[PDB]
């Protein structure tokens, strides 16, 4: 489930490619894309 | 018995206004010439629209008008005008529900239908809203608050409501409610529900909502949104002179955002209502600097920059008092309002 | 940002001694000497690190987005 | 979205589909096994044949909202569980029935199936009005071939018991009334279901057997007390009746009757409408804020309206901003207790106010026909003096 | 505030449509003054889609991650003055979004 | 992205002299009367800095 968060509703949701850019709950028009469990890797400096 | 909340099943109702209206046009094109759907919309371009308010009361003392127009109704003359817009009424007459046929059979006599539309729908949700709309009514009629919100929050979460008796049942209830709520949240929710800043009036056929009771943001008032600034100011007065202050404040500020468009583009109380919270603004400062010169003995304190903010203030209201006479404002009784505010002066000094 | 875990010059862990530190401000209303005195700050360079610090975490932590507020 | 024969054949579906969540609520409500489900199966089963046959482009068969309680109803003929009259009421007062909102499907989709101007035209269009229910029935008799298929049909001593309990509930006029049952009442047998009035006409020939039952109900009543030469019932004794009844809460069943009163129809029970005795009306906005709790899920609002309107009951949220009420058979046993004493022009005006009020009570559970029913009493009066 | 005071030392505006009349036609093709009484800074308001909406106080956090003006609707009340005073004229000018300093007494913050 | 004048899924690259990481991404369909598609991204970029021979004290 792809995520995207509400910058004024603090929402969760999950956009897709046929719905409108905008908080269900809030109504906003801008959204952080969500950090997920994905792998990256470091050097410890 | 009460008003129901929803558009009226149009199925019948817009055919026998049809009839009404072309017979009305029939009838009075031959009355027009004795003189000398679309027709619907005509009859009202023959007529206008409705102001924003009600029944179009205007005066009563102004232009003498002579009519004495000679009764001119000789049963015969009558008989002349109808008999031939009847049979013009027919052909469309047969085309129509045989309870539509005597329906206007009926009106065309001049009787009128002792069958409310809304006293035989049967429409499941339909049929019910009515039992919920009336019981309501029913229990605000006997104050019984616990009872009448039940039925209230009910009423709105069935799709049959149109603010109507919502803003006008949801305040009140809210007033009543000694509880949860101060008609204001939901007045001020209201406000941002139905700004309509847009100016439509005319046109189509209001036949869903017609009542000045919602609707405006062109320049018919809405009445949610000034009562929504009377309770406000009533809001604002009890208990204070008896930081999180404000309210105010945000009374001076929530017009301000307005400041003629439609509010303040109209006239009145929004002038009026504005320069009353400002006046009661100048009183609690007369207070907070008023029993026995200022709180006592003298002030010292500093000669009197309270004074000036006050005196200021009192020469702004005089400004918003004047201006909304100015501009045709009927509502301020200006003698008392005057010598109050003069009689106060004589309080700061 | 957040305090360092060791003093740079030296290279004495440090992360451990500050919410003690600053419950001994707190907690034993001592003052900065004798508080790292107890803490074992006894050098300059790990005196500096924590007596230096400004946690500044805690002013960019109310801006979390990722709560309603 | 759709249209024609393959419209009409999901049109087909979703009817068939809902009826099936009818008939599972029909099991769970009165717990009657496989033999409750399968015979309603095979009911439609059959139903479906006749509909394939004249199919072609024959587009006759959408169901009425009727229709399926009409099958649900002849298959509980088929095996004999109940009654009309009780089952509607407690279908509306309980919404057992899934009847009402066609929403439910499974469809979402079904809906879509821009259900043409067939789907759209289903599960809650309106409430039934007269016979409605009474014709149709005989309907799908006729198509079904439901009396040779179906064994003992509309009969029920069940109806009986119903009725008497009902109000006057006498230890002796149910068997009054099964008597003159057993008298001229299809010679002293069980009224079958009707046929399968083939004819589109669909004429009132009046053998909805209940339609009977109620009549030879009210006849007993009246002739019974009407010719009581021994005086068993006293004079006193019929009002105080009458009076006890001058309706109370219910357990349920009369808070039903009250919910069924509110079809607003012949304004019988119009102005018990507004006379709703305190709380009756508020055990009724109780079952409003449980019951019509998915008045609707949805749409709308354009990710905002929706915000304002959760808003909205946001605000007026409410909804809380002996157990007390009583059963059924307490109710009853304390209004036979109310007349516990029992050991001219008058009384003829008492019998005629009684009679009145039970005529309000079985005519406003069914189609009524503030005449018909009426019409129906002419019908076997005539019948009856053939002695 | 300063800016009434500027539109108080506009003055007028005066055009004559030549005015013809058949002095009268070479004295006032009717005079017509044009002039502005009041100038109206609102706060950022922001509605939605349309404007047949109801309006939301903007917030300079959303200019920034807009990356956008965070603009005010300036309003003017406009003064039509016509033959001296043969007619008056009122209109509240919108005139587009005036770019509002951040903690003025026309900021929300 | 995908543009259907060129039936291509395209991208557009990042330039720049050393690698980063995606810091934040941002959605912007505001001030649009609808663009409901979101062609309207603000992406910012945490590059770390090490203390370098070179850099200015
Ligand atoms: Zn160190």
């Amino acid at each position: 489930t792809l995520k995207y968060i509400c910058a004024e509703c603090s929402s969760k949701l999950s956009l897709s490619r046929t719905d409108a850019v905008r908080c269900k709950d809030c109504g906003h028009r801008i959204l952080l894309k969500a950090r997920t469990k994905r792998l990256v890797q470091f050097e410890a400096r | 018995m009460f008003e129901v909340p929803i558009t009226l099943t149009n199925r019948k109702f817009a055919q026998r206004r049809k009839l009404k209206y072309q017979y009305i046009n029939y009838i009075s094109r031959r009355f027009d010439r004795i003189s000398k759907s679309d027709e619907e919309r005509k009859f009202w371009k023959k007529y206008e629209k409705p102001e924003k308010s009600f029944e179009i009361w205007r005066t009563v003392s102004s232009q003498n008008k002579q009519p004495i127009n000679k009764q001119k109704m000789t049963y015969h003359n009558f008989k002349k005008i109808e008999k031939i817009p009847l049979r013009k009424m027919e052909i469309p007459l047969l085309h129509c529900t045989k309870e539509n046929k005597l329906y206007f059979q009926s009106i065309s006599r001049g009787l009128e239908p002792l069958k409310t539309s809304t006293s035989e729908v049967r429409n499941y949700r339909t049929r019910h809203i009515v039992t919920l709309t009336d019981l309501l009514h029913l229990n605000v009629s006997r104050h019984n608050w616990s009872l009448a919100y039940k039925i209230f929050a009910t009423l709105i979460r069935i799709p049959g409501v149109q603010i109507k008796s919502l803003w006008g049942i949801g305040v009140e209830i809210l007033d009543n409610l000694s509880n949860s709520s101060s008609g204001l949240d939901f007045l001020q929710w209201m406000c941002q529900i139905y700004s309509s800043k847009s100016r439509f009036v005319q046109n189509i056929n209001y036949r869903s909502i017609v009542p000045p009771f919602q609707t405006g943001s062109r320049t018919h008032t809405a009445k949610f949104a000034i009562t929504y600034l009377w309770s406000s100011l009533i809001n604002c007065q009890k208990s204070m002179e008896p930081t999180e202050n404000d309210l105010l404040q945000e009374l001076i500020d929530k017009i301000s955002e307005w400041v003629l468009t439609p509010p303040f583009m109209e006239d009145a109380e929004v002038w009026f209502i504005y320069a009353s919270c400002h006046l009661l603004k100048a009183d609690t400062l007369s207070r907070q600097f008023v029993n026995d010169n200022k709180n006592n003995d003298l002030i010292g304190l500093d000669r009197d920059i309270k004074i000036n903010q006050v005196i200021k203030h009192i020469h702004y209201v005089r400004t918003f008092l004047k201006i909304c006479l100015d501009k045709g404002g009927f509502a301020v009784p200006s003698r008392l309002i005057e010598n109050q505010l003069k009689s106060f002066e004589s309080r700061l000094y | 940002m957040i305090v360092p875990v060791r003093c740079f010059s030296c290279g004495k862990v440090v992360g451990d001694k500050w919410e003690s530190y600053l419950n001994l401000l707190q907690e034993d209303e001592l003052d900065e000497g004798t508080a790292l005195s107890r803490l074992g700050l006894k050098r300059y360079c790990c005196r500096r690190m924590i007596l230096t610090h400004v946690d500044l975490i805690e002013k960019f932590l109310r801006y979390n987005p990722l709560e309603k507020r | 979205k759709l249209i024609g024969h393959e419209a009409k054949l999901l049109f087909l579906k979703s009817f068939q589909f809902i009826l099936k969540r009818q008939i599972r609520w029909l099991i769970t409500e009165m717990r009657f096994p496989k033999e409750f489900e399968h015979v309603a199966k095979i009911i439609w089963l059959k139903i479906l044949k006749t509909i394939n046959d004249q199919p072609q482009e024959e587009l006759k068969l959408q169901l009425h909202m009727t229709s399926t309680i009409s099958i649900l109803y002849l298959a509980s003929t088929h095996l004999s569980l109940p009654v009309y009259t009780c089952d509607y009421i407690k279908w509306i007062c309980t919404a057992k029935m899934p009847y009402f909102q066609a929403s439910e499907i499974l469809p979402k989709s079904w809906r879509i199936q821009l259900p043409n101007y067939y789907v759209s035209i289903l599960e809650g269009s309106i409430s039934p009005f007269n016979g409605q229910l009474y014709n149709k029935i005989a309907l799908t008799c006729g198509m079904i071939h439901f009396k040779e298929f179906f064994n003992s049909e509309i009969s029920c001593q069940g109806l009986l018991l119903k009725l008497v309990m009902q109000c006057a509930l006498p230890p002796e006029f149910y068997f009054y009334t099964k008597q003159v049952i057993e008298f001229e009442e299809t010679d002293i047998r069980n009224l079958t279901l009707w046929e399968r009035t083939d004819e589109r006409h669909t004429g009132r020939v009046s053998n909805h057997a209940e339609l009977r039952v109620l009549s030879y109900f009210m006849l007993t009543i009246n002739w019974m007390l009407s010719f009581d030469r021994d005086r068993q019932y006293p004079l006193k004794w019929i009002l105080s009746l009458t009076e006890s009844l001058t309706q109370r809460t219910t357990t349920s069943e009369s808070i039903g009757r009250n919910i069924v009163k509110v079809v607003y129809p012949d304004k019988p029970t119009s102005s018990d409408y507004f006379q709703w005795s305190e709380e009756e009306t508020l055990e009724f906005l109780k079952w409003m804020e449980k019951q019509f709790l998915p008045t609707q899920t949805s749409m709308e609002m354009t990710i905002d309206q929706k915000i304002a309107r959760r808003k909205l009951y946001k605000i007026f949220p409410l909804d809380r901003e002996d157990t007390h009420q009583l059963t059924f058979i307490e109710d009853l046993q304390e209004r036979y207790a109310k007349q516990t004493p029992f050991f001219p022009p008058a009384r003829k005006e008492a019998i005629g106010r009684l009679l009145t009020h039970i005529a309000s009570q079985l005519l406003v559970d069914f189609a009524i026909s503030k005449e018909q029913l009426k019409d129906c009493i002419s019908r076997i009066k005539n019948a009856c003096l053939h002695r | 505030g300063l800016l009434n005071l500027g539109v108080k030392d506009i003055g007028e505006k005066v055009i004559f449509d030549g005015k013809p009349l058949n002095s009268n036609s070479g004295y006032l093709g009717n005079k017509l003054s044009v002039s502005v009484e009041q100038v109206s800074i609102a706060k950022p308001m922001s509605n939605d889609g349309v404007s047949s909406a109801v309006e939301r106080k903007v917030y300079p956090s959303e200019s920034r991650q807009r990356l956008t003006s965070y603009r005010g609707k300036l309003l003017l009340k406009l003064k039509w003055s016509v033959n001296n005073g043969e007619e008056n004229l009122f209109e509240v000018r919108d005139c587009g979004g005036l770019p509002v300093m951040l903690q003025s007494n026309r900021c929300h913050l | 992205y995908f543009d259907d004048t060129l039936n291509k899924t395209k991208i557009k690259t990042y330039h720049s002299s050393e690698p980063a990481y995606i810091e934040e991404v941002n959605l912007i369909g505001d001030e649009s009367n609808k663009f409901q598609e979101l062609q309207t991204v603000s992406i910012k970029y945490r590059i770390r800095r090490t203390p370098q021979i070179g850099d200015k004290f």
